[PDB]
């Protein structure tokens, strides 16, 4: 037995609850790489730059890391979210994915496939 | 005037050599409000001013930096002014945060408890405090000196603060302590600065730029208090959010100040000039270990 917090704030979203608030959004250039987990601020024109604690599901519910290590992703790194998803960053850290080779999101950057 | 395209105002210097009495502080601007950029927190702009201010100051950057921030925990249990000094700092800088009550930080550590419970075996070479208590504003009794985590924080500096090393701690009208401003005079050079995004408060940082361990000067904190009163009573500050649009030279630079070791008896004047300028930092370089004392209780039956 083990709580799927994941799951369960995708289906209080989708129930029509209020996405996590009070995510830390960053003053930046708004030129930078654009990719999707960066040690300082890199959002592009198109997105805005988080502190990653404040957007990692685990950490701002005092729940366990979904890790065996439990380390955090998010944690002391900043998250770059697109602008017209900057309204719940959690749901898109979550329901998203990063590319493992260029950095960016799959779908908001990438351009591997290409 | 200028002065709205700056990120705050540093309290003049020449107010500094007054001999003022406490007064009342009745801010003109009291009430206004800054148009923040969109969407963004005003503990985010107040602390990016703030360290945009503190980029014009020499401080010490070594290598392997410690930085320790007090009171950095907010009601809604994140930590946005440690999340603008982990941007502000040479990525790798070792950045410690603490509050009273529990959030989730950016920090490489983070304690929660009462800061009289924080010892570091380590000294710091940025000491940042936001620690508040909004009790103090209480304009029906008399505005003395406050003890409390100043009491903390005037200790910590002189014993864990790095000669060379700088600090900026959060005061009010109410939120202040005598003692502080007498640390003041212990640093080659210091202030109070206000940030635009915030100057309809009385809120200042009361900031000692390079720590030299012992009095340049001798600094009496009532009356340097009623001092600093006096200038933000007569002295109304434009609010503004101008520098929050401009972060392309933000960063602190990475100085690479040299960090020595010495003795009291090493400390000559050529040492301390070097302090003075920002160019050196004097402390061991051990592992950096923190603790929280934790009060035991049990009140079974
Ligand atoms: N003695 C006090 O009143 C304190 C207020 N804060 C924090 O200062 C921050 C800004 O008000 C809050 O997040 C508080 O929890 C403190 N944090 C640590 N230790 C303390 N003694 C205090
Ligand atoms: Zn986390
Ligand atoms: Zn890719």
């Amino acid at each position: 037995f083990a709580v799927d917090a994941a799951k369960a704030y995708k289906d209080y979203l989708a129930s029509g609850g209020q996405p996590i608030t009070n995510c830390v959004k960053m003053l930046c250039t708004h030129t930078g790489t654009g990719q999707a987990i960066t040690v300082t601020p890199e959002a592009n024109m198109d997105q805005e730059s988080f502190g990653g604690a404040s957007c990692c599901l685990y950490c701002r519910c005092h729940i366990d890391h979904p890790n065996p290590k439990g380390f955090c992703d998010l944690k002391g790194k900043y998250v770059q979210i697109p602008t017209t998803c900057a309204n719940d960053p959690v749901g898109f850290t979550l329901k998203n994915t990063v590319c493992t080779v260029c950095g960016m999101w799959k779908g908001y950057g990438c351009s591997c496939d290409q | 005037s200028s002065q709205a395209w700056q990120p705050g105002v540093a309290m003049p210097n020449l107010y500094k050599m007054q001999r003022m009495l406490l007064e009342k502080c009745d801010l003109q601007n009291y009430g206004d409000s800054a148009t923040l950029p969109k969407g963004i927190m005003m503990n985010v702009a107040k602390y990016t001013q703030l360290c945009q201010y503190l980029n014009t100051l020499t401080l010490a950057v070594p290598y392997n930096m410690r930085v320790i921030h007090f009171g950095a925990g907010s009601d809604k249990g994140v930590a946005p002014g440690t999340a603008v000094l982990r941007q502000w700092l040479p990525t790798g800088t070792l950045l410690v945060d603490s509050d009273l009550n529990d959030f989730v930080s950016d920090a490489d550590s983070t304690l929660i408890g009462d800061c009289a419970t924080v010892h570091t075996a380590n000294k710091w070479d940025l000491i940042i405090s936001d620690m508040y208590d909004p009790k103090t504003k209480n304009v029906t009794k008399e505005n003395d000196s406050k003890e409390g985590f100043f009491t903390y924080i005037c200790g910590f500096i002189q014993q864990k603060l790095a000669l060379g090393g700088s600090v900026a701690i959060k005061i009010t009208e109410h939120s202040w302590n005598a003692d502080l401003y007498k640390l003041m005079g212990h640093f080659a050079w210091w202030t109070a600065f206000v940030t635009n995004v915030n100057a309809s408060s009385s809120e200042a940082f009361l900031i000692g730029c390079n720590y030299l361990g012992k009095p340049r000067e001798q600094i009496d904190g009532y009356v340097m208090h009623a001092n600093y009163i006096f200038w933000r009573n007569t002295n109304p500050i434009q609010l503004s959010s101008y520098s929050l649009f401009d972060m392309s030279k933000f960063p602190l630079k990475l100085r690479g100040t040299a960090v020595m070791s010495l003795k009291e008896g090493q400390i000559n004047d050529m040492i301390l000039s070097l302090l003075s300028k920002g160019r050196l930092i004097i402390r061991e370089n051990n592992r950096v270990v923190i603790s929280s004392d934790v009060l035991v209780n049990n009140e079974n039956l």
